[PDB]
């Protein structure tokens, strides 16, 4: 069968102080660009895309990543990195020494992001070779979803402005975090955001007016747990579209449109490539897990 | 037929990683010409991810 | 010894030798191109000798 191994040739002994911190993390995935056993050191960072003096984009970042082959460590020599490789469609050993951390179990679900929480945490400078590399983070879906739901709730309310509390915070079951926001080039971030008041402005021509009808005797009395959204009160916009009589067979041809739209919002709010982990020891940090790029 | 494809990786370069994938894609576009409904399909190969090629294929059809 | 310095356009710490040509070096993806006078106005790489 198959080999999977990349040996990192590297031209200046490590220091000390570097080689413990790449020790620490002996178990990480970081994703390399080219797809051979020896190997620059410029290739191993996320930092070619993510620079200290460039202002980093993190939804191009994160557009870059689905591109690279990923890879896991298994040593750091002093000379040379050695690295194991992830393809489809294989079982491996993932093992997560991740900062902000978060807790997994058997069957669960993993998804890899850009550092977006503190950068200087998760990127370690190597001043022996004058090369910086950064660390992905690997997340579950349910937080991998609502950190991007979050980035680009911020790119929207950035605009408006030309405060913090509402627009930088994820929030999860008992815990809440800040984004790491002072520079950020909006510009690939706002592509995204194109196609959204592409998509969102077709669904609002398309609305079911039984659907509509449905929330004018919902909200004003028979009050649910999720929809203390709308706090008791109707919409001024409800109100005004439900005037027509409600007919059947015209809605048919309307969920149909609506069911295949948001078909469509899967291209726009994807992750990169996704991880299904199927056994996780809880006390050594060690998974299994098989790798499958979409 | 070298009619149909549409390639997508098209660069001076004016730096994109390498990888083992890259994958053909199918398109189908639904238009009217002639005041008459018809369609048009097309092949498109990049190996950028899911999430790119359909923000891609959308420039390519703009007009 | 019979002056200071030929031309104080260069050598004065914030004359316009110094504005023009003391920035290191900034990658971009369009090929950034080469100046011979970057060898002489830079503090930062002067040191390493």
């Amino acid at each position: 069968a198959l080999d999977k191994s990349i040996v990192v040739n590297l031209t200046s002994r490590l220091f000390a102080d570097e080689l413990a911190a790449l020790q620490s993390k002996i178990g990480s995935v970081l994703p390399l660009g080219d797809c051979h056993r020896l190997q620059n050191i410029q290739a191993l960072g996320l930092g070619c895309v993510c620079s200290r003096e460039t202002s980093p984009d993190y939804i191009q970042i994160m557009q870059y990543l689905s591109k690279c082959t990923l890879a896991v460590l298994e040593e750091v020599r002093p000379d040379s990195l050695r690295l194991t490789r992830m393809d489809p469609s294989d079982n491996l050993q993932i093992k997560n020494v991740y900062a902000p951390f978060f807790q997994w179990d058997s069957n669960t679900q993993l998804a890899v992001l850009p550092p977006l929480f503190s950068r200087k945490d998760s990127t370690i400078v190597l001043e022996s070779n004058g090369f910086d590399i950064v660390f992905p983070m690997v997340v579950p879906q349910q937080l991998g979803h609502a950190i991007l739901q979050q980035l680009l709730v911020y790119h929207i309310y950035s605009k408006i402005s030309a405060l913090d509390l509402y627009t930088t915070n994820v929030s999860f079951m008992g815990r809440t975090y800040r984004l790491d926001v002072d520079n950020t080039d909006p510009r690939t971030a706002l592509r995204v955001l194109d196609d959204l008041s592409m998509y969102l402005c077709i669904l609002s021509a398309l609305v079911p007016r039984g659907c509509l009808r449905l929330l004018t005797a919902l909200v004003r009395h028979d009050r649910h747990p999720l929809t203390e959204v709308f706090e008791g009160v109707v919409p001024d916009e409800v109100t005004r579209i439900d005037l027509d009589q409600l007919s059947v067979p015209d809605d048919i041809t309307r969920m149909r449109v609506m069911f295949s739209y948001l078909q469509s919002l899967s291209s726009i709010f994807n992750l990169g490539p996704r991880l299904h982990v199927y056994a996780y020891s809880a006390e050594t940090l060690a998974a299994s897990c098989w790798y499958s790029p979409r | 037929p070298c009619d149909m494809l549409v390639d997508l990786d098209e660069s001076c370069p004016m730096r994109e990683p390498a990888g083992l994938n890259v994958t053909i894609y199918a398109s189908l576009v639904y238009l009217r010409v002639n005041q008459r409904p018809s369609m048009a399909l097309t092949f498109f190969q990049s190996g950028k991810g899911f999430a790119e090629v359909v923000a891609m294929i959308k420039d390519h059809f703009t007009d | 010894e019979c002056r200071s310095t030929n031309n104080p356009w260069a050598s004065q710490r914030g004359s316009l030798g110094d504005v023009l040509y003391n920035i290191t070096f900034r990658q971009t993806a369009l090929p950034g191109m080469y100046s011979p006078c970057r060898q002489f106005f830079h503090k930062e790489d002067i040191m390493r000798y």
